[PDB]
């Protein structure tokens, strides 16, 4: 079935996990925010 | 991928490149939704009019690469295929609806800085992000060009982000009867700005940072187009939310 990975899905090793935001992440979310 | 960038490393790494064993070629994109379980278009698998019928021991799948050409030793991770599963409403005669497809590994994956699944969507996710202007991202090796004959390849995984098009904008925008399990992205003509998704980036997917808990979920996979960067028309992307219980049936199943 599934298998492991469905507890920490979606945090990247070398960006989340790490605090660092990448390029263009910002681009997407303030497009949730502001339209 | 059109009018991207170079993606960082690390960036996707959730990416999975469909790779045909002999001849040796890119096939196609897909995403890496568990340590054993892959996601891709079922027309990247299987499209009778073009008598394409891929069978496990005619792919293989190489997780955590950057560089389009280059064996990244130590860095990936080249899997065998246990099992396929196309949807069984894929629709490959009129209209691709339900172009979903899932790939069992062989064995399972150890994940790493640069090997990691991407999340499903649950209802709320899907509610709060799929509207129009919100933007997702969309990355893949496939061509660098629209326009001609070279249609350009580069040399590492390229991303861009693409905003989701009204439904009325998408339906009118093709001839193609559209369903409930598809939705459209790119920027309009009037928009100014370009970008979109190209041959060999198909099966591939299309995230969203979700703002609740910052993770990244997977809401499209990247299904057709009429023209890829062509003002004016769209990419179409199978509606991830609309079929996860199949994704579930499927997962729980085998
Ligand atoms: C429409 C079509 O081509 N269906 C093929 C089926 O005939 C074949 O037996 C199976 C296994 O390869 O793959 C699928």
């Amino acid at each position: 079935t599934f298998g492991s990975g469905e507890a920490d899905c979606g945090l990247r090793p070398l960006f989340e996990k790490k605090s660092l935001e990448d390029k263009t992440e910002r681009e997407l979310l303030e497009s949730y925010i502001d339209g | 991928i059109v009018e991207g960038s170079d993606a960082e490393i690390g960036m996707s790494p959730w990416q999975v490149m469909l790779f045909r064993k002999s001849p040796q070629e890119l096939l196609c994109g897909a995403s890496l939704i568990s340590d054993r379980w892959v996601l891709t278009a079922a027309h990247c698998l299987l499209y009778p009019p073009w008598d394409k019928n891929f069978t496990e021991n005619d792919l293989l799948v190489r997780i955590g690469k950057h560089s389009r050409t280059r064996y990244e030793r130590n860095i990936e991770k080249i899997s065998m295929l246990e099992k396929i599963y196309i949807h069984p409403r894929y629709n490959w005669r009129e209209n691709l609806d339900r172009d979903i497809a899932l790939m069992k590994l062989k064995k399972p994956v150890a994940f790493s800085d640069y090997i990691h699944p991407v999340c499903l969507p649950d209802r709320e996710t899907a509610a709060s992000l799929l509207q129009a202007g919100y933007k997702g991202r969309v990355t893949g090796w496939g061509n660098l060009k629209e326009t001609w004959t070279g249609k350009g390849q580069p040399s590492v995984l390229q991303v861009v982000n693409l905003p989701i098009v009204e439904r009325p904008v998408c339906k009118d925008s093709t001839r193609i009867r559209i369903t409930d399990n598809m939705f459209c992205a790119g920027y309009k003509p009037d928009e100014g700005k370009r970008g979109d998704a190209a041959e060999g980036d198909s099966g591939g997917p299309f995230v969203m940072k979700s703002p609740f808990n910052n993770r990244w979920y997977q809401m499209g996979i990247v299904s057709w187009g009429e023209g890829a960067d062509r003002d004016g028309k769209y990419g179409f992307y199978t509606h991830v939310f609309r079929l996860k219980k199949w994704i579930q049936k499927v997962i729980d199943q085998f």
